[PDB]
RNA sequence: UCUGAGAGUUUGAUCCUGGCUCAGGAUUAACGCUGGCGGCAUGCCUAAUACAUGCAAGUCGAUCGAAAGUAGUAAUACUUUAGAGGCGAACGGGUGAGUAACACGUAUCCAAUCUACCUUAUAAUGGGGGAUAACUAGUUGAAAGACUAGCUAAUACCGCAUAAGAACUUUGGUUCGAAUCAAAGUUGAAAGGACCUGCAAGGGUUCGUUAUUUGAUGAGGGUGCGCCAUAUCAGCUAGUUGGUGGGGUAACGGCCUACCAAGGCAAUGACGUGUAGCUAUGCUGAGAAGUAGAAUAGCCACAAUGGGACUGAGACACGGCCCAUACUCCUACGGGAGGCAGCAGUAGGGAAUUUUUCACAAUGAGCGAAAGCUUGAUGGAGCAAUGCCGCG
């Protein structure tokens, strides 16, 4: 049962609902027209898996799984420490 | 027009009458289950669900799920 | 038959039961020029073994060129 | 089909108001009992339909009544 | 029993919604209209899908009325609406689906195309 | 190997920038001028406008009744299928209108999937029951037909018994919110063809029956990514956002319901308007790239219009149903019948596109053991210089 997991690193934007947090990611990628790397922005809502606490003011990794509810398919995996 | 379609049109109508008869039979059995819980009626409804998932009338996955829920709620004892 | 009109051509295509012609296929067996019949064609000789491994019985009409090839001689061990 | 001894091609000619509509229509009423005409067994007791002479003559445009 | 200069409804697919009587056909000073009496009307308001305009004078027979009248049977029939069936100086309409209840005391005066196209005859 | 040609135009003459035009091709191009032919491909871009006839899907008599008929004294040899039941009819066709997106294409997790007919191999095929199509009698009718009664066949369907393996549950061993392992609480499957052999009773060949696992095939969901324009579209949205309980669901999910909580997105262009089937690709250019989305292919989506449902693995279904809308047609005026964006074809529009054509010969799909059958799929010929190409 070796699963392949997709992990995305992001910075948490806010925590508005209980065990539900918004995390922001910015990715710099080549724009296919003018050869300059543009920065795109994504926001993603996630929930507490039950063993880690994603708090505002830290960088986290988010991993894919079954859809738990609307707009959420991702569990908080691991917060990597501050500066 | 078409001829075998009419044969197929009347063919499954009797099939559907019989199948809905047994489906509402299962419905009243699980309703008796809803009224009050026992081992015997749960076994009877499982035996009926075995036939119904055995035929194409009822999906096997749905029957497995419902029987899992029923055993989960009866194992509260 | 495809290709130039009045010049028949018939690629040996792959289909399990319900793939219409000129579409998706799992593997290309090879080609065939059905104008001069000598079974002159390039094949993998293993892709047919691929069908023989998991079913999807081959088309009943291309069977003769494989008889010339002799696929039974390497197929009789399917049920032993 | 069968011998031509029984098949017979006839014709009706009459002056106008010498019985074009009357002769033709009522003969069709008497004889036209089969799906080729079939007019009588669909219009025996219906309201009498005397279409306009121009309209009746354009609607009944035909060359074969067998 | 239809009042002079009065609006009414329609009972078939004609694109008409609210039409008003203008003059009633018949003898001079009849002053009342019974079932089957075709009348000159004028459309007050309707949806634009109709084949005629609003306000323009047009020609339609009446089908429904709450008053009714005693038919020869001896038992009286009533309604609760006043409706019309729109015709073209004949016994046939332009409409393809007739709606609502239609009486029977009109066959003697014609309009036999209405009864066959009627979903149900009362 | 790949790598870009100029010319003209404001001025008394003369220079900058700058537009415009030509020399190049390419088209699903009309129409002149017309014109010999061979192949070679193409031939509603336009009203998703409505439409006659033939074709567009049938098949199983080796599963059966049942009547009928050629030859038969009789038994019936044989025929044939209106019918039940079996499979398929959702695959195949064309359209591209609405769709601005998880439609498409790519990479993906499906620890949330399912897939009859095949795949390796396993488990069995015991019997029991009664309706009913068809047929017959009648009411109602030209037909339509409905409503009763009698007559049955079957792999149709409903119990009994029996379970290898399965589900369901409990204990015991496992992995970076799950999986495998021994034991057991619960429970359930059916049928007969065709032939051989055997006095028989059995046994065997093979279809199929019912079950299991490898698979693959097929469909579906999420995910990141890229995939129109518009600021004379500034804020927009409230099952909306979150979880719980319960329900539904091949299956995860406000998918749905109850309880409350209060957001969610946004100037990094949301929301709204025009507009578009998408993509691969076609054309052009030295390239970067720009135009278009012809034929052909893959995905999605539609199917006179809008909804709702059953069928079976599989559909909300060009020619399966119900209703409404709109239209047409028949009629005995009682009442019904019908769906060319299937092929041809018509009517109109339109400058602008054909055959009211042929063989299922090969191949594809469905049925069948097979005779083979069905196929406007497929392939031909018709018309057209419409384009490339040869040739008088």
């Amino acid at each position: 049962k070796r699963n392949q997991r997709k992990v995305l690193i992001g910075i948490v934007k806010s925590t508005k609902n209980a065990k539900t947090a918004t995390v922001q990611v910015e990715s710099r990628f080549k724009h296919p027209l003018y050869h300059k790397s543009v920065v795109r922005h994504k926001k993603y809502q996630a929930h507490n898996e039950g063993e880690v606490l994603a708090k505002d003011g830290d960088k986290v990794q988010i991993v894919e799984t079954r859809p738990l509810s609307a707009t959420k398919r991702f569990r908080i995996a691991k917060i990597i420490e501050r500066a | 027009n078409i001829k075998s379609n009419e044969k197929r049109l009347r063919q499954n109508i009797k099939r559907n009458l019989n199948n809905k008869g047994q489906k509402t039979k299962l419905k009243t059995n699980v309703k008796n289950f809803h009224k009050e819980i026992n081992l015997d009626n749960l076994g009877n409804v499982y035996s009926q669900a075995d036939r119904l998932a055995r035929k194409g009338i009822i999906s096997t996955n749905r029957a497995r799920r419902l029987k899992s829920r029923n055993v989960a709620v009866l194992n509260k004892t | 038959r495809m290709g130039r009109v009045h010049y028949p051509t018939y690629r040996i295509v792959a289909v399990d039961s319900r793939v219409k012609r000129d579409g998706k296929y799992i593997a290309l067996i090879g080609h065939l020029n059905p104008a001069l019949k000598e079974n002159k064609c390039k094949i993998d000789e293993a892709v047919a073994l691929e069908w023989l491994n998991k079913g999807a019985k081959p088309t009943d009409t291309v069977r003769s060129l494989f008889s010339q090839t002799g696929l039974w001689k390497k197929f009789v061990e399917s049920k032993k | 089909t069968v011998d031509l001894i029984n098949f017979r091609n006839f014709g009706i000619m009459a002056h106008i108001d010498a019985g074009k509509t009357t002769t033709s229509e009522r003969i069709l009423f008497h004889s036209g009992r089969i799906h080729k005409i079939g007019e009588t067994h669909d219009g025996e007791s219906v309201m009498d339909w005397m279409e306009q002479e121009k309209e009746r003559g354009i609607t009944i445009t035909s060359a074969a009544t067998s | 029993m239809v009042s002079f200069m009065t609006r009414l409804n329609v009972a078939d697919n004609t694109g008409a919604k609210q039409v008003g009587i203008i003059k009633v056909l018949g003898s001079t000073r009849k002053r009342y209209a019974f079932l089957g009496d075709v009348v000159v009307v004028s459309v007050k308001d309707a949806i634009p899908s109709g084949m005629v305009k609003k306000g323009q004078v047009l020609r339609a027979v009446i089908v429904r009325t709450k008053k009714g009248q005693q038919r020869k049977d001896g038992t009286h029939l009533k309604f609760d609406d006043n409706a019309c069936v729109l015709i073209k100086e004949d016994k046939s309409p332009r409409g393809t689906r007739i709606f609502g209840p239609v009486a029977r005391e009109l066959r003697e005066r014609g309009y036999n195309k209405i009864l066959s196209l009627a979903v149900e005859v009362v």
